[PDB]
């Protein structure tokens, strides 16, 4: 999966 | 020490009340500690880091921060004007591209890197990791953040920004690390901040001014912004001897301001990170 800036 | 007309979040985490404007702190200011900003990078040449910031690793063709997120997060850790820990050593690990995206494999490897790299860096007072990023629930991402934490790196992660319970996000949902929600200048929970039992702490997160690329500054909002206060506080408190890696999240919990915040749903700690400085 792809994680992202919060 | 006293820094006047300070960013509201630094003043808050040295204060027992809202609406004050002077950041108070011990002059040791995290000297001899190390923080790994695991993020989009760090514009390490920014005047605000004073040569205390290095890029150590990248998983892309460049190690430069081409987005801005990591430089901002790093500044709250330790920039001379916008940072909590104004003498800490900042190490950048670029796991996110310049659009703010990263595959989970990359994110795991980067946590693995820091678990080993700390043994090559002089950080005698302690090591801290800041992960202002997250995605959907992943046992492996969670396992990877446990593994860091276990390797004696106090690990502070963002709760996420969907206004929902953080149990369904990673690495937010890993019990062994320090999960950080956001609060605003009027001691409200941020409306976007996730919540739930896995949160350990809330730090300042709305309208956070910090360093940005090009030698610029700006204000942005997020738990991604809340997480760097606590890491820098974690790194500051470890240099004072007060606490260790294994135990700094709990210590920051015990000595946090209690009951100050509103807008907290039942089942979530009402605890806003506080530095406990009495001049
Ligand atoms: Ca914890």
């Amino acid at each position: 999966a792809a994680a992202s800036v919060k | 020490a006293a820094q006047t007309n300070a960013p509201w979040g630094l003043a808050r985490i040295s204060s027992t009340s809202p609406g004050t404007s002077t950041y108070y702190y011990d002059e040791s200011a995290g000297q001899g500690s190390c923080v790994y900003v695991i993020d989009t990078g760090i514009e390490a040449s920014h005047p605000e880091f004073e040569g205390r910031a290095q890029m150590v690793k990248t998983y892309y063709y460049s190690s430069r921060d081409g987005n801005g997120h990591g430089t901002h997060c790093a500044g709250t850790v330790g920039s001379r004007t916008y940072g909590v820990a104004k003498k800490t050593q900042l190490f950048g690990v670029k796991v996110l591209d310049d659009n703010g995206s990263g595959q989970y494999s990359t994110i795991i490897a980067g946590m693995d890197f820091v678990a080993s790299d700390k043994n090559n860096r002089n950080c005698p007072k302690g090591v801290v990791a800041s992960l202002s990023l997250g995605g959907g629930y992943s046992s492996s991402v969670n396992s990877a953040a446990a593994r860091l934490q276990s390797s004696g790196v106090m690990v502070a992660v963002a709760a996420g920004n969907n206004n929902a319970d953080a149990r369904n996000y990673s690495p937010a949902s890993e019990p062994s690390v320090c999960t950080v929600g956001a609060s605003d200048r009027y001691d409200r929970r941020s409306s976007f901040s996730n919540y739930g039992s896995v949160l350990d702490i809330f730090g300042p997160g709305t309208d956070i001014l910090s360093t940005w690329i090009g030698g610029s500054t700006r204000s942005i909002s997020g738990t991604s912004m809340a997480t760097p206060h606590v890491a820098g506080l974690a790194a500051y408190l470890m240099t004072l001897g007060k606490t260790t890696a294994a135990s700094a999240c709990r210590y920051i919990a015990d000595t946090a301001n209690k009951g100050d915040l509103s807008n907290i749903p039942f089942g979530t700690v009402n605890l806003l990170a506080y530095n406990n400085y009495q001049a």
